RNA sequence: AUGGUGAA
RNA sequence: GUUCUUUGUAAAGUGCCUUCGAAGAGUCGAGUUGUUUGGGAAUGCAGCUCUAAGUGGGUGGUUCCAUCUAAAGCUAA
RNA sequence: GUUUGACCUCAAAUCAGGUAGGAGUACCCGCUGAACUUAAGCAUAUCAAUAAGCGGAGGAAAAGAAACCAACCGGGAUUGCCUUAGUAACGGCGAGUGAAGCGGCAAAAGCUCAAAUUUGAAAUCUGGUACCUUCGGUGCCCGAGUUGUAAUUUGGAGAGGG
């Protein structure tokens, strides 16, 4: 019989975790931006969810290329398919607006 | 004058219950054939054509719960659809059969396939069991005493 | 290149050409003993396709297993028995006989230097690898495991001990559901 | 479902069991047994009955015949 | 237990370890303009909304520019080989800027490189030299 | 009792013609690892302070004859008979036959290894040839096809 | 019988083209 | 399947060059002499019992038919 | 029952 | 932050145009004897017999359609 | 040449450099596997894909980048938690056994081979030895290696050129 009395205790240890991963990665987010995804099955197709990652094709057409995505913090799927218009749309929104926001650093 | 042969078939996934039902039938048939395997639809026609066999019985398996059995003919065969939850057989039947064509042609399958020829290859003299052919509620109800 | 035309006759194994060096390669390697190496695989496209290369550190054992648990992952466990400073990779089948059946198991040598440099095979040198073929982490351990993705294997995919150990413990938080 | 192409399998599939002996066609066409009037048919207790009763009194059609 | 039980008897004494006030306070390493604006009294995210920087960017789960400007000022702020110059300085001198007898060429252009190849790194060549 | 395909070798080219295969072939030497090196080192010394065509030799990976062979580009094919998986090397003698790249199955596969730098080599092909033995090698080409093929079309066929 | 290859074989089983690196020297 | 598996003149080569030299397996051998004396009705039959599925056993008469035509004529 | 220790 | 050196007709990336373009077999599968499960479409595995294909093959959905690419391997939290 | 020389194979040594055993064992990975006990006697269901025994690892292990789940205006490696749920389903329907996809979250990271030729040059590596700025670098020699070691490619394609 397991009792979770380290509750609190590995909440504490997931946001100290965190704290690190702030301080380690400093300027950055801590998380990948992850695209904007129509949710399976009749019951919860009116969901919208966040999904893993974007597809070559929402890459591509935001303005930026698959390998150099992902070094700037884009999480890239390359199972996932279009099929959806709107979900199409909506991703490639979220890329645009993304880019605007990125300063991405020089290596000098 | 009736030589007829069964041709008991299979598709991918049978087990317990319904290999129970498999196993049993082809003991308790001296004319049934013992296939391996088959995967879908048309193929069945020349199936019979191997083994010069006058019935088909194909399992067809579907949504994981279910059953899916199917009857037919060698050469311009009717089929029939149907969903269910080694001696001489006698063969009963019903009133309620004969009330229309839906269930006498059904009645005519039910006599020389799911019967016996007397001129079966392991066909036994010594009698055993009766077969118990009857509707309620829309379906069939068969058990071997 | 030649990989392609030994592929494809190594698919027809009853034919004449195969056949005829099933035979008389049965009688060899039972002249030789029970475990012992072989200079070359027999086989060499199939060690390939299961990561062997013809570099120093690569070791082919040649293994004899009876006949009626698994008798590849028997042929791994006897290797890894006489030659314990080595790591199992792979093994494959070769030849068989009415009595005994003969795997081909190719061995990584993770002290020798040419396997600690180059990137693709110095993973083999992580203490997580000693006798992989003892925890069946094998090609020939994982099949037995019933480790793969599907409807088939829901009761075994991550360990049929951890899922039997989580379905059958009760489990209790501290503000009780 | 139409029942003209019904009536075209009942003229090609149909074999004439009348022409032939009771040897050949082995088939008690157990007639008048509608198998409506059976009461309690979600208990399964009079269906079970007058199906026993419908496949054993059949044989006595064919005992004569044998 | 055994083997502590010996541990508290020995003489040797114990490994003693105090690091539980280093696993909070976490020092920032990766960047100099945060590294004296980070408030270690505040949280990572309470630090980042004081920063202006989005520490997530997805919707997150539960409820709740002097820097960033400074990040904009460090964001405001390759040749040809001897053998490759020298080998240019006898095409240009021999040709002049005809690309179509240069690399159908065989004794000066001996890798058979394309127009477009030789005309680029001229343009180069013209570019440290005349 | 050996398979028609096996024992398509041991009916190998005899004395005076595998004799003069190699008076040919032993002109044709891959030049070797310190031959190589120091030849590097004297265009080194030279190119650093203050044009050549391409050198033919011959070519001796399975791989590279397996390719070259089907190419088509080797002109004469020498196949060792002596080899640990003889499976390696069954098929060779018919693609020659496929493509009609004139083959010849030489005797002992260390014979192989002195013409080319390496222990041994199981097969080895000319592709290309000087101009002076040009002459010489179809000359070759046709004493091969007299005396081993020729001589030798049965070799499919008897056990 | 050596069926199939008495039909003596015409253009290279591939149809690769051939890099310039087998042209200007290496 | 957008790459589901074309043709490849080479791999087609190489299947029935292999297919020539390596010769016939005994089951085969019986099923090539079993075309030509008991048609090739029985064919199928002894060639479903032997292998696996009779979508298998369709293929390979098929090809044992490629192979006897191609070889008496050419 | 599993595993072990002893034994005219 | 501070420098010392960066080279070689070197190493890539991106878009367009042109010519090609190979992906794992005693394995998949098949019958059967046991083991595994609460597993109904013997699930999973092993033993034994036979043993494939390349506009292929595996898995699912009512006559097509959807979905992946086995039989090789590595990997933190 | 009745010599001699290539290889392949089998040897050798108190040679040079290594490495494996044993302890610990809570967790993990394999292998093997009872009985008291539950439904009425006990062959399954049931104790139990337990305990003991055996083998093997690590700071975690295992698992893992789909031959996956789905039937939707599709999801998208794995692991864990909440829930789905005591539901589907099975069980002389009884002792009872007991999931999974979806959804919310924790954490998130992907890639390497084998595959068609470097053929205008095995471009690779081991070892010995000499020095150097020594978890190594370089020169030289030796061996491995064409029965294929490097570079380039892994379907998200990719390569050849322009």
């Amino acid at each position: 019989v397991k009792v979770h009395f380290d509750q609190a205790g590995k909440k504490v240890s997931r946001r100290n975790a965190r704290a690190t991963r702030a301080a380690k990665i400093a300027p950055r987010p801590l998380d990948l931006l992850r695209p904007v995804v129509r949710a399976p099955t009749v019951k919860y197709n009116r969901k919208v969810r966040a999904g893993r990652g974007f597809t070559l094709a929402e890459v591509k057409a935001a303005g930026l290329t698959a390998a150099y995505a992902r070094t700037i913090g884009i999480a890239v799927d390359h199972r996932r398919q279009n099929r959806n218009q709107e979900i199409f749309d909506a991703n490639v929104q979220r890329l645009k607006e993304y880019q605007s926001k990125i300063i991405v650093f020089p290596r000098n | 004058m009736n030589k007829q042969r069964t041709l008991l078939i299979s598709s991918r996934g049978v087990n317990y219950r319904h290999r129970h039902l498999i196993q049993d039938l082809s003991g308790l048939l001296p004319h049934s054939r013992k296939e391996p395997k088959l995967d879908t639809l048309q193929q069945l026609n020349e199936i019979a054509e191997l083994y010069n066999c006058n019935n088909v019985l194909f399992f067809e398996a579907r949504k994981h719960q279910d059953l899916y059995l199917w009857l037919s003919k060698p050469p311009n065969g009717p089929t029939i659809k149907f969903y269910i939850q080694g001696s001489r057989p006698v063969l009963s039947f019903d009133q309620r059969f004969e009330s229309s064509p839906h269930y006498q042609l059904i009645k005519e399958l039910l006599v020389h396939n799911f019967g016996v020829p007397p001129n079966a290859r392991k066909s036994k003299p010594f009698i055993d069991h009766v077969m118990s052919f009857s509707i309620v509620d829309d379906k069939i109800w068969v058990r071997t005493y | 290149g030649a990989y392609k035309y030994l592929e494809e006759l190594q698919r027809k194994k009853q034919s004449d050409v195969l056949r005829f060096l099933q035979r008389v390669r049965v009688w060899e390697y039972r002249q030789k003993n029970v475990i012992h190496r072989a200079a070359r695989p027999t086989r060499p496209d199939k060690a390939r396709r299961l990561g062997y290369k013809a570099k120093q550190g690569f070791v082919i054992y040649r293994v004899r297993v009876r006949r009626g648990r698994s008798l590849r992952a028997t042929a791994e466990e006897r290797v890894g028995r006489r030659a314990a400073n080595l790591r199992v990779l792979n093994s494959y089948w070769v030849n068989q006989d009415s009595t005994y059946k003969y795997f081909e198991v190719i061995l990584v040598d993770p002290q020798h230097k040419a396997i600690r440099r180059d990137a693709r095979y110095n993973w083999i040198c992580d203490p997580v690898h000693k006798h992989r073929e003892a925890r069946g982490l094998t090609a020939t351990g994982k099949k037995s495991r019933g480790i793969n993705k599907g409807h088939k294997f829901n009761n075994t995919k991550a360990g049929r001990r951890k899922t039997w150990k989580r379905q059958n413990t009760l489990s209790l938080w501290r503000y009780r559901k | 479902n139409n029942t003209k192409a019904m009536k075209h399998a009942l003229e090609r599939v149909q074999l004439p069991w009348k022409k032939h002996s009771f040897q050949e066609h082995q088939s008690v066409t157990s007639e008048t047994n509608t198998d409506e009037h059976i009461k309690d048919i979600y208990d399964d207790t009079e269906r079970e009955l007058a199906f026993y009763k419908q496949s054993l009194d059949a044989v006595l059609v064919a005992r004569d015949e044998l | 237990s055994v083997r502590k039980r010996k541990m508290n008897r020995s003489s040797v004494g114990k490994a003693t370890r105090r690091n539980k006030d280093k696993q909070r306070k976490i020092n920032i390493q990766s960047n100099p303009i945060i590294a004296a604006n980070w408030d270690y009294s505040l949280t990572m995210a309470q630090n980042y909304k004081k920063l202006g920087l989005r520490a997530k960017l997805q919707t997150p789960a539960g409820g709740k520019e002097t820097e960033v400007v400074k990040k904009l000022e460090e964001l405001a702020s390759r040749s040809q080989s001897e053998r490759e110059e020298e080998w240019l300085e006898k095409l240009y001198k021999k040709h002049g800027d005809d690309y179509k007898k240069m690399f159908f060429d065989k004794k000066l252009n001996i890798y058979q490189q394309s127009e477009g190849d030789l005309k680029r790194r001229l343009l180069r060549w013209k570019k440290r030299n005349g | 009792k050996v398979p028609p395909t096996i024992a398509q070798f041991q009916y190998t080219l005899d004395r005076n013609t595998a004799a003069e295969t190699f008076k040919l072939f032993n002109k044709y030497r891959p030049e070797t690892a310190a031959e190589k090196k120091e030849r590097l080192t004297k265009e080194a010394a030279a190119v650093a302070e203050g044009a050549s065509p391409k050198p033919y030799a011959v070519k001796y990976g399975l791989n590279h004859v397996v390719a070259l062979i089907e190419n088509k580009k080797a002109k004469l094919v020498l196949i060792a008979n002596d080899v640990d998986p003889i499976e390696l090397v069954v098929f060779l003698p018919a693609l020659c036959k496929k493509m009609g790249v004139p083959y010849a199955i030489v005797k002992g596969k260390a014979r192989l290894g002195t013409l080319v730098n390496q222990k041994t080599s199981a097969v080895a092909a000319l592709t290309e040839v000087r101009a002076e033995d040009e002459a010489a090698l179809a000359k070759l080409v046709s004493t091969i096809d007299a005396n081993f093929a020729d001589k030798y079309d049965e070799v499919k066929k008897h056990w | 019988i050596d069926w199939f290859t008495r039909h003596e074989e015409v253009m290279p089983l591939t149809a690769v083209p051939e890099p310039k690196r087998r042209f200007v020297p290496s | 399947s957008y790459k589901k598996g074309a043709a490849s003149n080479r791999t087609k080569f190489v299947r029935s060059l292999v297919r020539e030299i390596a010769g016939l397996s005994p089951y085969e051998r019986r099923l090539i002499d079993l075309i030509r004396n008991s048609g090739e009705k029985r064919a199928r039959k002894v060639a479903k019992k032997r292998l696996g599925s009779f979508t298998r056993a369709k293929a390979k008469v098929e090809e044992m038919n490629n192979i006897i035509a191609a070889s008496r004529r050419h």
